[PDB]
């Protein structure tokens, strides 16, 4: 049920880095992987307005 | 664009009570101290009380001491001075002022008051 | 509190000096003083903080000094604008501030 | 001439080259003798102050403070753009040696060049002498290059029972060590390589130790919320709940803050302090061989809680002093007090309790009882920051040569070294004195700032307001000054 | 394994200073100005040879677990605490105008950074 | 030596601005709320195609030395001032509550950084 790895807070010193919740504490744990749906707007107006576009096609992937 | 403007209150009866409030706009209000000073109509400035940014230190010059309180709401950018048991010895224009700060790290202090409120008149009179 | 004269007058063009005297807890011991000009019905404006330090907005002609157990504001090159009431402020030993009676400057 | 004048700094990639050249004047100490020194002469009225040892005629050079090597500018340049630094090489040259002899007939003395005199100067690389550099004493090269300084007098302290010695005490003869002898045509240079040291951390953690969590998600872990259902008899029950952003006090965390030894709390507003002489009785202090000794500065701990700047831990600070400060009973604004608060994220506050622990076991007849943990030493899983280094503080200290140690970094901060830069002893030859030049060089390696942070950093800056004198500069009378203690933690990293 | 330390230190953990010279660090000497009322005042003084108890030190004595008061270890009394004695003191409260400062004895102690021991 | 220009400019220097969109700059617009005593205020408006006269431009016409008012130069009037006209205005005084703003006309103007001319 429990965790695998943790990230050691980058610090001057620590003692026994093994995370108190168990597993493998690391200085360079496995990377984070970040993902999102690229926004596609809805139909923009016909004359230019500098405001950003707040209306978007509902979507999920 | 640094603006201290206080609403406060007008004429009130002796022995009564009053609540002065201030509004800080244009500068970060949560860092600075704030002061309440008062100028009686014919006399020079007198410092009533001050309040720290975190509110840990609130000190009163002893004339009032015990009859007023001071409070500040950092998310609302508003300083408050509430007063009870008013005397005629308290009738003044009350200023909302803050002390010098230069945005540095802790243990740095500057002595003087940088920006001032335009004032509110308080008249405590029996008649 | 801090004792300073009731009023001071000067002729345009010449530098004059106001003084405010205090106890060794107010001034003599601690280096806290500061100076304010005020015009009738206007919020005071800071001139000098600490002893000699001065804020960016304030003009050149205003300087400050501490000769010990005393503090003094030296205005140079008097004009018509310089007419105002000058106040003396110094945090005390107990870190509670005190002022002085104010002094009116009358440019002749 | 026997050497040139080099002062400057070169910035190349990750390297900094710090070149300082100073001019020294060394008198004759102890009238060319060794001397017993003890407490009883000066009066020795304390058992904690009881000492025995020897003052020797020699002088020594000490560059162990930062302001020697870094101009205030190059300090600012280093702090703003770097995440760490550390010394690599060391290069030291002694040159343009001169020896003046004194002749005073009645009122006025006449000082004339003695060309044939020699100067005895050696470096102890095997650390056979007592090594006094890691104690943060005076006598280091002046911050400002134009100033001329008086080389300190060496001396050392060996074991004692009260003022009296014991058979295991030692006596070291600085004449016993082979020492090059220099005349006005001689110049002494050596070099030194720094041993591996960790980069000084010069950044403030952006996030605290307890906020490492994701604010948007619950944990799958569970905690005990309720021990009773309500008011009355026999309400005993066990209730549980998810640890979530609602209550973050309770979320299970991998890491915990570092050690603590509580310091008493002093306010810089003197009327909030107690009306009693608690300066010595109140302060924390550790005892050794029956001698009490203050705890100063102590473990590295935040100076005060967030928002409380009038408090400083009684003994637990590095308190420098302003230019001109008296020696004894100087007012509180004549001194400069450093604060470590930048670490307050990882490290407990010095004036507060590290936490609580439960004393007893609850039953129907006993309430769960807890108590204050005043001093809590290392437990596995702790993380902490060391104390900062300041422009005015030490650089290194010597790690005492012992069975063992934990976290050798010295408690006044800086780089602990088992083989630090060696001591350099000098003297006149056995009424006369010497004067000469010193050029010391260190090569510093830097850690470049990697951050992706969007919004701008805190930088060190000179404040913008008219003042009588430019800061970190001479006054009208010529006296250089350092207005405030400049630490190095400004940029920020994630925790 | 490292070499056994078969030697006794010439100097003591707290005496590592140079006895002739002052430190550039200040310590808190006098907290009450004089007998009376409202006399609190903060004076400092230069840590140095005259009072050597208060000097700031880079290293501290190692851990301690108290004993009740036959081989004898007194050679290592230079870097190590005495078994029958307290480690030190710690402040037990925030002082203020209302309440005097208080301390308590450290009976056992764990590792802190900067501890050396034999 | 440079190639002589036998051509006429399509547009004047001030007509370079795009008609369709607004600048991100603002300009002082109203100095008083309304007519009467003590009405002073400062209202900042965007320079845009509605009022083009006020927009920020990067360049100015060439220097002018005014003639009193035959080959005619009317080609060049895109970037060059009219010989028979003043270059422009400058303000001659400090306004205050006690004094109105004043201006005067430039009869002769010398080079300034950022001029262009034929």
């Amino acid at each position: 049920q429990g965790p695998i790895w943790a990230k050691i807070p980058h610090t001057d010193g620590n003692f026994h880095p093994s995370p108190l919740m168990g597993g493998f504490g690391m200085k360079h744990p496995p990377p984070q992987i970040l993902i999102k749906n690229t926004p596609v707007p809805a139909d923009p107006p016909t004359a230019f307005n500098k405001d950003k576009l707040n209306s978007f096609i509902t979507q999920y992937s | 664009e640094v603006q201290l403007v206080e609403s406060g209150g007008g004429l009130v009866q002796p022995g009564g009570s009053l609540r002065l409030s201030c509004s800080a706009s244009g500068f970060h209000f949560s860092s600075y101290e704030m002061n309440w000073v008062r100028q009686a109509p014919g006399k020079g400035l007198e410092w009533v009380s001050y309040i720290s940014s975190s509110g840990t230190y609130i000190d009163y010059a002893d004339s009032v001491k015990g009859r007023f309180t001071i409070s500040r709401d950092n998310p609302a950018n508003s300083l408050y001075l509430q007063m009870y048991s008013l005397r005629a010895e308290d009738t003044a224009v009350y200023y909302c002022a803050r002390r010098l700060w230069f945005g540095e790290l802790p243990y740095s202090y500057y002595y003087g008051m940088d920006v001032w409120g335009q004032g509110t008149t308080v008249t405590v009179s029996s008649a | 509190a801090l004792t300073q004269p009731a009023s001071v007058s000067g002729s345009p063009g010449q530098s004059i000096t106001i003084s405010c005297t205090g106890t060794s807890s107010d001034i003599g011991g601690y280096n806290y003083v500061s100076w304010y000009q005020q015009h009738p019905g206007k919020a005071p404006e800071l001139l000098i903080f600490d002893v000699s330090n001065r804020p960016s907005g304030v003009s050149n002609r205003f300087s400050g000094s501490k000769s010990g157990n005393t503090a003094s504001l030296t205005i140079s090159g008097l004009q018509a604008e310089d007419e105002a009431d000058y106040h003396c402020c110094s945090y005390t030993r107990t870190s509670t501030v005190i002022f002085g009676g104010g002094t009116k400057l009358t440019v002749l | 001439s026997s050497g040139n004048w080099h002062c400057d700094s070169q910035w190349l990639g990750d390297r900094v080259i710090t070149t300082s050249t100073r001019t020294w004047a060394l008198p004759t100490y102890n009238n060319h003798l060794y001397k017993q020194i003890s407490n009883s002469t000066s009066g020795g009225s304390s058992n904690d102050n009881a000492y025995f040892g020897y003052s020797t005629p020699w002088g020594y050079f000490d560059f162990n403070r930062f302001h020697c090597h870094f101009s205030p500018r190059d300090w600012q340049r280093l702090i703003n753009n770097n995440w760490g630094f550390r010394p690599k090489r060391l290069n030291f040259k002694l040159f343009n040696i001169q020896v003046k002899e004194v002749t005073d007939n009645n009122g006025v003395k006449t000082i004339a060049n003695n060309l044939t005199s020699t100067v005895q100067v050696f470096t102890d690389s095997d650390y056979q002498l007592p090594y006094v550099l890691g104690s943060a004493h005076e006598g280091c090269l002046p911050p400002f290059p134009a100033d001329v300084f008086m080389i300190p007098q060496y001396g050392y302290l060996t074991l004692n029972d009260g003022s009296q010695a014991v058979g295991r005490s030692s006596f070291y003869c600085l004449e016993y060590f082979p020492s090059q002898m220099l005349r006005t045509g001689n110049n002494f240079q050596f070099s030194y390589e720094f041993e591996n040291v960790p980069f000084h951390s010069s950044y403030a953690h952006s996030q605290s130790l307890d906020r490492l969590m994701n604010p948007l998600i619950d944990q799958y872990l569970y905690y005990l919320s309720k021990t009773i259902n309500g008011s009355g008899q026999n309400q005993q029950t066990l209730k549980f709940s998810v640890a979530g952003p609602s209550n973050m006090a309770v979320q299970g965390r991998n890491y915990i803050p570092g050690p603590s030894y509580r310091q008493q709390r002093v306010s810089t507003t003197v009327t909030q302090n107690n009306n009693s002489e608690f300066a010595w009785p109140g302060a924390s202090s550790w005892a050794l061989n029956g001698r009490n000794s203050l705890m100063n500065p102590g473990p590295a701990m935040a100076s005060h809680k967030e928002g409380e700047d009038r408090f400083f831990p009684l003994s637990g600070s590095l308190i420098f002093g302003k230019q001109g400060t008296g020696r004894d009973n100087v007012d509180a604004d004549k001194v400069m007090i450093t604060n470590e608060e930048e670490i307050k994220t990882t490290n407990p506050v010095a004036t507060e309790s590290y936490g609580q622990v439960a004393t007893n076991h609850q039953s129907a007849q006993a309430q769960a009882q807890t108590g204050w943990v005043q001093n809590q030493g290392i437990l596995p899983g702790m993380v902490w920051q060391d104390r900062d280094v300041y422009l005015q503080g030490p650089i290194w200290a010597k790690i005492p040569h012992t069975d063992g140690n934990f976290h050798p970094s010295p408690l006044m901060g800086g780089f602990g070294m088992k083989h630090p830069p060696p001591q350099i002893l000098i003297k006149n030859t056995p009424t006369q004195y010497s004067t000469g030049q010193v050029s010391v060089e260190i090569e510093w390696e830097l850690q470049k700032e990697n951050s992706k942070r969007w919004n701008p950093e805190i930088q060190y800056t000179s404040n913008y307001y008219k003042s009588n004198n430019v800061e970190f500069a001479v006054n009208t009378e010529g006296v250089y000054s350092e207005p405030r203690p400049i630490g190095t933690r400004y940029l920020t990293r994630n925790l």
